[PDB]
């Protein structure tokens, strides 16, 4: 299906994904328009914070999700 | 100091040139010699007359004295974040006090300004911006996300300071309540405005109607996290005490506090301490919000006359050709064209208060200046370290035009 992911600029960006995909190939697709290491990427929804290990089948997301990105520190 | 010339002696100089004095005390540049008397400026800001004052006041103290020595500071400018945490937090605070030697690690003021641009990006959940809009930042209260942020504001507090310490301007618009808060200052309702439009407008709409029948508030607020509603008691099982026309004054009082102070107590502390370590107290409170604001974030509006006449040559004529073009290509730009050919020469965009000819280089008092240098073919280029740019003698204005706008942009 396709998602959202909204920045803590405001902004909401458009991705492709179905609800079997690992959660580090979201933040790759993410790098590949955005260009933010998935490393320092930290992915919320529902208020809660995903495992790269996961899949989007774990936290039920369906279609028109939104997912809220933030960065890391150190 | 070389004392006077012997009776009868004279100095020349082999090229028309105007002569300028520089104050490296206050760090200041001049037309007026100091040996000859000077009058006043008559039609001058009363308030810019007495921050003239207060400033002056402030950096001679004991505290605002540079230690004798240097700071150094090593960073990559691709990752000057997390690089300058390491330099900043790593060093104390007298250390930083001495004078400061940034270098940038890969090919060996802009400092700051890029630092500026990263330490209040919303991507961090540090600070975040007012609305959607006016991108004035304030602190971000889910800052909690990062159990490293509460020394990153004790971080960036120190920078702040820093800049302060440093004659250095830091390119970010603070809210009008945050101003105040740094003074210590009490808050009220009109500050609301500047940090929360959509909370002022209800705010202030209730305490000009009635709400008995129209609304159905507690004493309680929500703020929203991550698409996740979460709501705090202002008093003490609020969220179950109905608001009325009795204690609305109550109320308003209270939710503005928390949305503003309250709402970010723990972090506005952490922050706080950084910028005292600098800074002191007791002495920051001699300014307003508004004076106060000047000396962080300093003038954003480029003017070109006082550009102009502050600018020195080194082998051009101001009536030379390419100069003239330069200043008619400057001149239509706009104020964020004419600002991105500073940051481009400089490294900032902000500018001294008293005007262009304050201008801090740095090891002190530069002033803006074009130097004959480049093939026609090149590209100008520029030496932020003194406010220099390298500017070939291009023999027509549209080439001088193209290669200048491109250079500025090749830079970002």
């Amino acid at each position: 299906m396709q998602i959202f992911v909204k920045t803590l600029t405001g902004k909401t960006i458009t991705l492709e994904v179905e609800s079997s995909d690992t959660i580090d190939n979201v933040k790759s697709k993410i790098q590949d328009k955005e260009g933010i290491p998935p490393d320092q990427q930290r992915l919320i929804f529902a208020g809660k914070q995903l495992e790269d290990g996961r899949t989007l089948s774990d936290y039920n997301i369906q279609k028109e999700s939104t997912l809220h990105l933030v960065l890391r520190l150190r | 100091q070389l004392g006077p010339l012997p009776s009868g002696w004279e100095m020349r100089l082999t090229n028309t040139a105007r002569v300028y004095f520089v104050d490296h005390n206050t760090k200041t540049t001049t037309w007026d010699d100091p040996r000859l008397p000077s009058s006043l400026d008559q039609n001058v800001p009363q308030y810019k007359r007495d921050f003239r004052r207060k400033v002056i006041y402030f950096r001679s103290q004991p505290a605002l004295r540079i230690l004798p020595g240097q700071c150094h500071i090593k960073v990559r400018r691709k990752n000057i974040f997390e690089d300058a945490y390491q330099e900043i937090m790593r060093q104390t605070p007298e250390d930083l006090k001495k004078r400061l030697m940034i270098k940038f690690d890969g090919e060996e003021r802009e400092f700051f300004f890029l630092l500026s641009h990263e330490m209040f990006n919303p991507f961090y959940c540090l600070f975040e911006y007012s609305a959607y809009d006016n991108y004035t930042i304030q602190i971000n209260p889910n800052s909690g996300i990062n159990p490293e942020h509460l020394n990153y504001f004790k971080f960036i507090g120190r920078v702040v300071g820093l800049g302060v310490f440093h004659r250095r301007f830091l390119d970010a618009f603070f809210v009008g309540a945050l101003y105040k808060m740094m003074l210590r200052k009490k808050v009220v309702l009109q500050d609301m405005e500047g940090v929360d439009a959509e909370v002022y407008n209800s705010l202030n709409w209730m305490l000009e109607n009635s709400i008995d029948g129209v609304l159905d508030l507690t004493f309680s607020a929500d703020d929203e996290r991550f698409g996740e509603v979460v709501t705090v008691d202002l008093k003490p099982d609020g969220r179950n005490i109905e608001v009325t026309d009795g204690n609305k004054k109550e109320y308003v009082e209270l939710y503005t506090q928390w949305r503003i102070v309250d709402r970010v107590q723990e972090q506005f502390k952490a922050f706080m301490d950084g910028f005292n370590e600098l800074i002191p107290e007791d002495l920051v409170t001699v300014f307003d919000e508004r004076e106060l604001e000047l000396l962080i974030g300093g003038i954003a509006e480029i003017d070109i006359e006082d550009w102009k006449k502050h600018t020195d040559y080194r082998g051009y004529q101001e009536s030379d050709e390419v100069i003239q073009w330069f200043w008619k290509c400057v001149s239509e730009w706009d104020n964020e064209q004419r600002a991105r050919l500073l940051q481009f020469t400089t490294g900032t965009s902000r500018i001294p208060v008293n005007g262009f000819k304050d201008l801090q280089g740095s090891d002190g008092p530069r002033r803006f200046t074009i130097e004959k240098a480049g093939e026609v073919q090149q590209l100008p280029k520029s030496h932020t370290c003194f406010n220099r740019v390298d500017l070939p003698q291009y023999v027509d204005y549209d080439s001088m035009k193209q290669k200048l706008t491109l250079a500025v942009e090749e830079t970002i």
